[PDB]
């Protein structure tokens, strides 16, 4: 059964290598979450540092692709960094060629097209990663676009990724059923981050310290990650309510 | 077993079987000995023949006026690697007016052998080499293995029954290292060393091959009646 | 490395056969039958469309019969997509010859070159062969009316009447029975349709499941005309011979 | 399947070892080196009596001072000979001199291992390269598809090789004349050949400093065959 | 390194089958139902928007795509394969036609170019076939309106009406009963919505259905005025509101 | 090189080509044949740059002979001329173009007609009743305009050709050492030995 | 199955068995460590003395990249050398274009992307080394450890080889007992001790200690080998602790 | 480019792809070559399962390489065209540089060299074709007949056959052909060639092709009636 | 425009006896009207009892001598330490010089 070793069709029309790349996604055992505010897009991810000898500042699955675009990865770090470097190069080239900053959705499509090629061409394996791109696009506003090893991509009102993704997804679904809107009706990004963390706590059922989380925030004209103290300040605000 | 089809495949215990099979070709090869003092470095090689009508396969190759090696295993692979060394020694002379350090010679061979063990299609080199030389930091002796591993030594031996000569040199270490300013005595120690690897056969005039390099001695090879002195 | 997944498309069996060529021929044997019949005053090309659906647009369709130049046409049996690759090459080759010599390409030369391309895929490159058999119908001023066939092996031969695709065994026996050398085009038209009508896997042969073409000197004085039959024209010729 | 340049567990290249089996199936070729010259002889082995045996070219000239005999898949030798000839002539052009027999052999043997995944497989033919130069005198070399070459005083290759080599072991001495060597090749060829030896199914050649490389006529070889039979009956 | 897969991954089996093409067609069978109906004064192409998640914005994912101003495409099967085909199909319309003739290619020829690309994935080294079947609807001056199907093999057929994917067998039977040669465009849109309701299971509205037409020229969608010969694109994607209007009189 | 003429008459084509091969102030040869037989009924004369002329002529010859063997059939003079023109048309935009002008005289066996084609080094082809390359044309064209008739015999064509050679020998500055004349007709190509 | 026979093939788990098999080759190798300190880094390695015939101090395993980065590795030694040769090319092209010497995090990703690239195709083999490396740049000291998969992180202390668990346990104690920081000269002495303690997992053959270090104060931000008096001082410190 | 080594050695020292190419030759229609005192004759079988053929336009079994050399073959028909084309090009190339047409030995040596190259080149399979190459050297009246085969070996033959049931016709030729006295005339040579094919063919109708080559580019193919006369004559003498 | 050639002056002289040969050359090196060196040798021992000088443009002269010296070295490696005869050396040098026929070594060479 060599149809399970390379990216060719099985008798039932399936690509097993693509399916097994999806299972590599959860190898890190980390859950991510993305939501949109009015002026911003917030992405949060669990941060697990098991080894005491590790420098915790270097342990990250959130990346600054361009000034405006941010990306979180669900999957092994080597493939994550492979995808990040390429996305950075693509976003830089786009700006040089076309004279304006690459939109989040266009980058997502481009990275998705690259992923598609690996599912069709035999010598290249799929990357075992799910890429969640976030920005505040100058045309479309707050944006969340996600890519997977199949080469599929789509925009999101909000999204979650990881082992316990389904619990987080339904938690968010039930909120948007209630609120009756496509986003978090909130002025400051600080409170959108607080919303994101609060709903992750409810869905996963775990409490978080400052070093258990990793937060990325996209605003107009810049994307930035939060420090441990920025998150701690945020955790204190949730606790006092 | 299932992981020896090519060099690009690791075994479940983390072994490269094609590299190990290439290593096996050296063990089948005829014995050759290397040893040095502080002034000179000596190669001694037991040559092998197909039969009594044939010549004895030449084991020792000159790389430069100050460097050369002896081989054990696939001779054509030794020719490729020796030719590469000749070019690298020569590049150093023409471009930098500088005799290639014996240590760099080893580093270059290591890196050349390594590339063959990580790529599809190619194969590892099937030969082991003993490089001797005299450079700006005195006399040297290297042992090259086609896994890529190069090792600097006072003395050593490779080939079939090389363990006999290697044990002898390990005992004689303190004696032969201080044979300074005396070529004939350092060779004698090498000829006595290779004798520990002999079975049924003995050292004859067209069987033995000796080479030497040193302070005021260019790399020169001795064969035929020139080695009759040492039998 | 990649050796593991190589099918080795261009090798010999122990018996001295080319696996992929033999299997490509097996594929072609399930394709809709195509018949070529060469008369003294023209050539007929007849082909059966593969199990037609009632909602298929019949008039603006081309599956079996293709035009290579004004003097040469082909009937296809096998993978249509493969055939179109080869047809465009053949069309270009014809124009190269015309550009070079200021003369229309002789039929055999075009056939040989197209067959040489197929041959290449069986001997080198490690690719699968083209799953296509052609019936070439054409005219030139050297040999006049000519029928050829080529197959995935790249081997070509000349014919007076020939079939490719499905039920060639039965079709060839029927052609061999009723064919004769002094035959006219209108008689060949009738033979072609009668043969298909008997060898067809369908219940009854109808206009919507057929492609038809003639290459006559039926134009005005010493010049050849290609006629790719329209649906209504096939309907009329089918009634005229008394099949429907 | 498996790689072309793969090592066996014993430390040998599969393809090189398999090509050696092909050479054993080949027709016998014998070479003997003396101080008066080097003699090369081969078994022609015509597959059918209708085949014109004089068209069987298994002994070949490389230069005036170097000859060559072959055994195995003889079609593979054509590109080896072509290379040898070009190497010999090219060296003469660059250096205004004859090329050493060893240097020629070494150049041919450099092709041997230029196979893999360069050509697709090793050569299926062994060569006996005989010649003379001013430095090392009369020389005989056995060039294999492994890229290895040995110098020999005498050597047999092909189907009757191991039997013929054992015979050459006893018969060869350092004071053989050219005439003695000629008869010795004929003697040993007749022993290992299937069909009965004559001038049409066996060919002799030699290389001498004075006259260079010469393939013998069927008339000349026939007299040596007749001279050989008489000498064996004479005791 | 380097692409060492220079050999075909699709080969003939002893029975004469091309395995990878058959398996690609199996992947198309699993895919969501899409359809196309040809009218006298237009063509309609339609499909269900299968949402991967309710949090996902299905507007951002376009199953129906404009190739040229007068040609549109829809598919059934693997979305990513479709997306790259649309990119290549749009580019080939320019490189191999518009940059040569100064006008857009006719439907049949663009279809032919797409078919060529899909055929090459069936024969070229180190690639699998595309896992999609396309339905390409279009208009051009000399051929009028047309509708084509393109399969993984690279084969293409012209249709009066057809369906592909999940419930294509039932959908084709439905279309046979309803289709006639006198259908007006609005009647074809009506039948398209009826046919599609059979295959769709969950919600059936303008947000879960994607539908586009090839009809009259749209000067309002052109973007400029002043050139009389340029009259606007015949391809138009029906809005979520426009679909719901027709679902009331269903 | 220098003088090459061609005259198409009723039933044949006649090619006249000068015999001189000059280099510097020395006539190296006075018996040079500036022509090649491309096929049994097709002859090509040539003139131009040294080396290029023969190299081109022989290259064309080889290609036409190759075609003849492959198809077991003789290419028409029109077809050969079109092939030659295209080769020159490629050449003119090459790194180093063939500086060769040619006349192609042939007898079409299917049409039963003689044909004369004039092609220059640029790839400029023309079918003509009479043709010339180089400075020769400046004398012969006007002469032939006057004396030529389309229904002439081969013998009349040779007398017409003698008239051209006489005029050239009288008014041309250089000694071209006479001409080699060849006739192309239904029976093939033959050389006139006494001219 | 057969998922482990080819590199870059995902198993049904989502694993690349060929990379995990390369890790086994790393685990088989000698012990090597890295210790981050106040204003720099310290590297140390176990050199098994196979025979008396090995020349002491003349089979150097620690390698320098540029003039400010040190690299050490465990596993297949030639594979490590190949990686360093690439690192040197990467560092040279960075300095060529951007003038400044390559930063350590920048350098870490250059190796990371290169090693990761060798898990993408079946025509190459993964690297049979875990590489501990680091140095001093404009932002201060950095220590890294890179694995066959291409995975790397920043470390306070790093260890790999046959005695990695023994070394890790000893490293974890230093991190706990010295929260404010460890000095460069201290780290050299500790490195010696940890190699000696980690030698208990490879105690058939006796060994040779090799240490190097980068430090903003002690070595002026350049990579240097610890030799002579400073080396013997570190050896004596280690000898005293085992007894 | 496709690189795979298809032709490789097996444990017993055989190159199976070359040997399987010989099986394709064994499947092919029979071809025979017989050289007389002043001529060579090439006889060829044509299988009679194919009726409704057009013999005017169907590729002939014997091909002219130059005006003085011919080539017949047994095995894959498509493969033979490639060898014939290359040989024809080399023939014209030889005339161009040497100013002399090829010798039959040289042309054979070239064709054989091409066949050999395909046995140790990557990405290609050997030619499933053996050839009989016959003709006369320029300004020479000595007949030449050569054979080639997929492996690349070539040799000269007084008479030889290849293809299916070739071992039967070779058996016939081995006892019927005298080396001391070859067929003195054209008629004798053609008759012996036709006789040898009649051991294998079936009927002597449109199954046998005969081509006669004589010195100085004198090649002609016999028609049906001309060949049928030999068939009629041989059968009447047989009934004895 | 950049001129890749220069003239370094000087002169050389070779004479052959019965059982010996001399190759002489002055030691002056110049450019234009300036002296670069009063002692810059341009007659070299190349091994195998061959002496050589390439006078004219010193950069080309040194390059040639360097290449020939290297040619002697590789002649030993490739041909079992055989002595390069003066006639063989001469032919080898022809190929070195002619190899740059279209961008010549601007030197008059004597061995
Ligand atoms: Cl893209
Ligand atoms: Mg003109």
């Amino acid at each position: 059964g060599y149809d399970r070793h390379i990216t060719i069709f099985s008798p039932e029309g399936r690509l097993y290598q693509v399916e097994y790349a999806f299972k590599a996604t959860n190898q890190t055992n980390i859950n991510s979450l993305a939501v949109r505010g009015k002026d911003c897009t917030v992405v949060i991810s669990q941060k697990k540092v098991p080894d005491k000898l590790l420098d915790p500042t270097t342990v990250s699955y959130i990346f600054c692709i361009s000034r405006t675009i941010g990306m979180v990865v669900n999957g092994p770090i080597p493939d994550a960094r492979n995808a990040a470097l390429r996305a950075k190069a693509e976003a830089a080239e786009f700006r040089y060629k076309y004279g304006y900053d690459m939109p989040c959705d266009v980058l997502a499509k481009r990275m998705a097209n690259l992923s598609q090629i690996y599912t069709q061409r035999a010598y290249m394996r799929p990357l075992g990663v799910i890429l969640t791109f976030v920005s505040v696009d100058e045309e479309l506003g707050p944006s969340i676009y996600k890519t997977d090893p199949a080469g599929y991509y789509v925009g999101y009102k909000a999204t979650a990724t990881g082992p316990k993704q389904q619990e987080i997804t339904t938690n968010l679904e039930n909120h948007f059923k209630k609120s009756k809107i496509d986003h978090i009706n909130e002025e400051s990004w600080e409170k959108v981050v607080e919303f994101a963390i609060t709903h992750m706590i409810d869905a996963l059922g775990t409490e978080f310290s400052k070093n258990d989380l990793e937060v990325g925030v996209a605003t107009k004209d810049k994307f930035f990650t939060l420090s441990a103290e920025n998150i701690e300040e945020r955790l204190v605000a949730i606790a006092e309510q | 077993n299932n992981y020896d089809g090519d060099t690009v495949t690791f075994s479940p215990t983390g072994r490269l079987f094609q590299v190990e099979y290439a290593l096996e070709a050296i063990k089948q090869g005829s014995v050759t000995v290397g040893l040095r003092s502080n002034t000179h470095a000596v190669l001694v090689a037991l040559k092998r023949n197909a039969d009594e009508l044939s010549s004895y396969q030449k084991k020792i190759i000159k790389c430069d006026e100050h460097m050369g090696l002896s081989l054990a295993g696939l001779a054509p692979d030794a020719r490729v690697l020796s030719n590469y060394l000749r070019q690298q020694c020569n590049y150093s002379s023409l471009v930098f007016n500088r005799k290639l350090a014996v240590e760099r010679a080893g580093h270059l061979l290591c890196d050349k052998a390594q590339k063959n063990t990580q790529s599809y299609g190619g194969r590892p080199y099937g030969v082991g080499l003993l490089i001797i030389g005299y450079d700006k930091s005195g006399a040297h002796l290297l042992e090259f293995q086609p896994s890529g591993n190069v090792t600097e030594l006072y003395g050593t031996a490779i080939g079939a029954r090389s363990q006999g000569a290697k044990t002898y040199l390990e005992r004689t270490l303190d004696t032969f290292i201080k044979i300074d300013g005396n070529p004939d005595e350092l060779i004698k120690a090498g000829v006595e060393a290779i004798s520990q690897s002999l079975r049924d056969e003995s050292l004859t005039v067209d069987n033995l091959s000796i080479a030497i390099v040193g302070k005021d001695t260019p790399f020169t090879i001795y064969d035929g009646e020139a080695v009759a002195k040492y039998i | 490395g990649s050796r593991r997944y190589d099918s080795r498309t261009t090798i010999f069996s122990p018996e001295g056969r080319l696996y992929q060529v033999e299997y490509a021929l097996e594929s072609i044997s399930h394709a809709g039958t195509a018949i070529g019949i060469m008369a003294s005053d023209g050539i007929v090309l007849a082909a059966e469309r593969k199990v037609t659906s009632t909602l298929l647009e019949q008039d603006t369709s081309t599956e079996k019969l293709y035009k290579l130049n004004d003097k040469i046409a082909v009937a296809v049996a096998g993978l249509t997509a493969d055939a179109e690759i080869l047809i465009n090459t053949a069309r270009i080759h014809a124009q190269n010859y015309l550009k070079t010599y200021n003369e229309d390409i002789p039929v055999e030369i075009l056939v040989r070159r197209l067959s040489d391309i197929k041959q290449g895929y069986t001997q080198h490159g490690g690719l699968r062969p083209f799953g296509v058999s052609f019936i070439y119908a054409g005219y030139d001023d050297r040999y006049g009316y000519q029928l050829y066939t080529s197959n995935p092996s790249g081997n070509y031969t000349g014919w007076k009447a020939i079939s490719v695709g499905a039920n060639t065994s039965a079709a060839q026996t029927l052609l061999q029975m009723d064919y004769k050398d002094d035959m006219k085009v209108d008689d060949a038209i009738e033979l072609a349709l009668k043969t298909l009508s008997k060898t067809t896997d369908s219940s009854a042969l109808t206009y919507d499941r057929l492609e038809f073409a003639t290459i006559r000197k039926g134009a005005n004085d010493g010049e050849v005309y290609q006629k790719i039959f329209k649906p209504q024209e096939i309907k009329d010729i089918l009634v005229k011979t008394g099949i429907t | 399947d498996r790689g072309v340049s793969t090592f066996s567990p014993e430390g040998r290249l599969f393809q090189v070892e398999y090509s050696l089996e092909a050479i054993k199936l080949g027709s016998t070729a014998i070479g003997i080196a003396t101080k008066e010259g080097v003699v090369l002889g081969v078994e022609k082995r015509a597959t059918s009596p209708l085949l014109e045996s004089d068209s069987i070219e298994k002994i070949v000239e490389i230069d005036r001072h170097i000859g060559c005999a072959m055994s195995g898949l003889t079609a593979d030798a054509r590109s080896m000979i072509e290379h040898a000839r070009t190497a010999a002539v090219t060296h003469n052009l660059y250096y205004d001199e004859d090329i050493n027999v060893e240097s020629l052999t070494q150049s041919v043997c450099d092709l041997a291992l230029r196979f893999g995944e360069l050509m697709s497989r090793p050569f299926g033919v062994a060569l006996l390269i005989a010649g003379h130069d001013a430095d090392d005198g009369y020389q005989l070399f056995h060039a294999e598809p492994s890229g290895t070459f040995y110098r020999y005083n005498a050597k047999a290759i092909g189907s009757g090789s191991e039997g013929a080599q054992a015979e050459l072991l006893n018969e060869w001495h350092s004071s053989l004349t050219l005439k003695e060597a000629e008869l010795l090749v004929l003697k040993i060829l007749k022993q290992v050949m299937e069909e009965k030896l004559d001038e049409n199914n066996a060919q002799l050649s030699c290389i001498t400093k004075q006259d260079g490389f010469k393939i013998y006529d069927n008339e000349k070889t026939a007299e040596l065959i007749k001279e050989l039979k008489e000498k064996e009956a004479a005791e | 390194m380097t692409d060492r897969y220079s050999f075909s991954l699709t080969t003939f089996s002893p029975s004469g089958k091309l395995g990878q093409i058959d398996y690609a067609l199996t992947a198309v069978k699993q895919g969501v139902t899409s359809l196309g109906i040809k009218a006298t004064n237009g063509v309609v192409i339609a499909t269900e928007k299968k949402s991967s998640s309710p949090l996902a914005m299905s507007e951002t994912l376009s199953k129906v795509s404009l190739l040229t101003p007068d040609i549109g495409a829809v598919y059934s099967g693997m979305g990513p394969d479709y997306r790259v085909l649309v990119d290549k199909s749009r580019k080939v319309a320019h490189t191999s036609y518009k940059r040569i003739y100064g006008e857009y290619p006719p439907t049949k020829l663009l279809v032919s170019e797409v078919a060529k690309i899909m055929q090459e994935a069936t024969q070229s080294g180190g690639v699998r076939p595309f896992g999609v079947s396309l339905l390409i609807a279009g208009h051009d001056e000399f051929n009028g309106f047309s509708l084509y199907q393109v399969d993984p093999s690279g084969s293409y057929f012209p249709w009066k009406a057809t369906a592909i994917g999940k419930g294509s067998v039932a959908a084709k039977t439905f279309l046979e009963k309803r289709w006639n040669d006198e259908l007006e465009l609005e009647d074809a849109i009506h039948i398209a919505l009826l046919t599609l309701k059979e295959s769709v299971e969950g919600e059936f509205n303008g947000d879960t259905i994607e539908l586009a037409i090839i009809g009259d020229e749209n000067p309002d969608l052109l973007g400029y005025t002043g050139i009389p010969t340029d009259k606007g694109p015949r391809f138009r994607k029906l809005t979520s509101q426009e679909i719901n209007d027709r679902l009331e009189a269903l | 090189m220098d003088i090459i003429l061609g005259i198409r008459v009723q039933d044949s084509v006649i090619l006249a080509s000068s015999k001189a091969v000059t280099r510097g102030i020395s006539v190296l040869k006075d018996s040079d044949d500036k022509t090649r037989q491309l096929s049994p009924h097709t002859l090509m004369s040539f003139a131009g740059e040294a080396g290029d002329t023969v190299q081109f002529a022989e290259y064309i010859q080889a290609n036409i002979q190759l075609y003849s063997i492959r198809e077991d059939y003789e290419l028409s003079p029109q077809a050969v001329s079109s092939f030659v023109r295209q080769e020159l048309a490629k050449s003119i935009r090459s790194r180093r173009p063939y500086q060769v002008n040619v006349l192609i005289g042939g007898y079409d066996k299917k049409k039963n007609k003689p044909e004369l084609y004039q092609i220059d080094y640029l790839g400029t082809k023309v079918e003509l009743p009479y043709g010339a390359h180089g400075y020769s044309g400046f004398y012969t064209f006007s002469l032939l305009d006057h004396h030529y008739r389309p229904d002439m015999t081969t013998e009349e064509g040779l007398d017409l050709l003698k008239l051209c050679v006489q005029e050239l020998e009288k008014r041309m500055p250089m000694d071209f050492k006479g001409v080699i004349v060849k006739i192309v007709d239904k029976d093939g190509i033959r050389q006139v030995d006494d001219f | 199955t057969g998922y482990d026979l080819s590199n870059s093939v995902f198993s049904p788990d989502g694993r690349n068995f060929q990379v995990e098999y390369a890790v086994k080759a790393v685990e088989n190798g000698t012990t090597s460590i890295g210790i981050k300190c106040n204003d720099g880094v310290v590297f140390a390695v176990e050199k098994l003395i196979t025979s008396k015939l090995l020349v002491p101090q003349k089979n150097v395993k620690i390698q320098v990249v540029d003039r400010h980065i040190g690299c050490v590795y465990s596993g297949l030694i030639p594979d490590g050398r190949h990686l360093v040769n690439r690192g040197r090319e990467e560092a040279a092209s960075f300095k060529k274009l951007y003038k400044t010497p390559i930063p350590i995090p920048a350098f870490a990703d250059r190796l990371g992307q290169y090693v990761q690239a060798h898990t993408l195709y079946n025509s190459v083999r993964p690297f049979g080394v875990s590489t501990i490396f680091g140095g001093v740049d404009k932002n201060g000291a950095h220590l890294y450890m890179l694995e066959p998969s291409g995975s790397y992180w920043g470390y306070k202390g790093a260890a790999t080889g046959k005695g990695r668990q023994s070394a890790k346990a000893e490293l974890e104690k230093l991190v706990d007992h010295h929260p404010e920081g460890l000095s460069a000269r201290e780290a050299v002495k500790q490195a010696a001790k940890i190699i000696y303690l980690a030698h208990e997992d490879n105690k058939e053959k006796d060994f040779e200690l090799e240490i190097s270090w980068c430090s903003l104060s002690e070595t002026n931000g350049l990579h240097k080998f610890v030799k002579g008096d400073l080396l013997q001082e570190a050896i004596d410190f280690a000898q005293k602790e085992i007894n | 480019g496709y690189d795979r080594a298809l032709s490789i050695f097996s444990p017993d020292g055989h190159i199976f792809q070359v040997e399987y190419a010989l099986e394709a030759v064994k499947r092919g229609t029979c071809a025979v070559g017989v050289k007389g005192k002043n001529c060579v004759v090439l006889g060829c079988e044509r299988r009679s399962t194919l009726k409704l053929q057009d013999t005017r336009i169907t590729p002939s079994k014997v091909s002219k390489i130059d005006s003085h050399v011919v080539l017949s073959f047994s095995g894959l028909n498509a493969d033979s065209r490639i060898l014939i084309e290359k040989a024809r090009v080399e023939a014209q190339s030889h005339r161009l540089t040497l100013e002399d047409p090829v010798t039959v030995e040289y042309l054979t040596r070239y064709v054989a060299g091409v066949q050999q190259r395909y046995t140790q080149s990557g990405g290609v399979r050997p030619f499933g074709v053996s050839t009989l190459i016959a003709g006369f050297d320029p300004r020479d009246d000595e007949p030449k007949l050569y054979q080639t085969e997929p492996s690349g070996i070539y040799s000269s033959w007084s008479a030889q056959t290849i293809g299916r049931n070739s071992k039967t016709v070779r058996e016939f030729l081995e006892k019927n052909y005298d080396r001391k006295e070859p067929p003195a005339t054209v008629e004798e040579c053609v008759k012996l060639t036709v006789r040898s094919l009649l051991e294998v063919v079936q009927t002597g109708a449109k199954n046998i092709e005969i081509t006669v080559v004589k010195p100085d580019s004198d090649i002609v193919a016999l028609s049906s009636e001309e060949i049928n006369q030999y068939v009629t004559q041989i059968e009447q003498e047989k009934q004895e | 425009q950049f001129n890749p050639y220069g003239d370094n002056g000087g002169t050389i002289l070779g004479i052959a006896g019965e059982d010996f040969a001399v190759l002489a050359g002055d030691t002056r090196n110049i450019t234009d009207y300036s002296i670069n060196s009063r002692y810059e040798p341009k007659v070299f021992d190349c091994g195998d009892n061959i002496v050589m000088s390439a006078n004219g443009f010193a950069a080309d002269g040194d390059a040639l001598v360097k290449r020939f010296k290297n040619s002697v070295k590789w002649y030993h490696f490739d041909h079992n330490d055989k002595k390069l005869s003066i006639n063989s050396a001469a032919r080898n040098i022809q190929h070195l010089l002619y190899g740059k026929r279209f961008f010549p070594y601007y030197v008059h060479t004597i061995i």
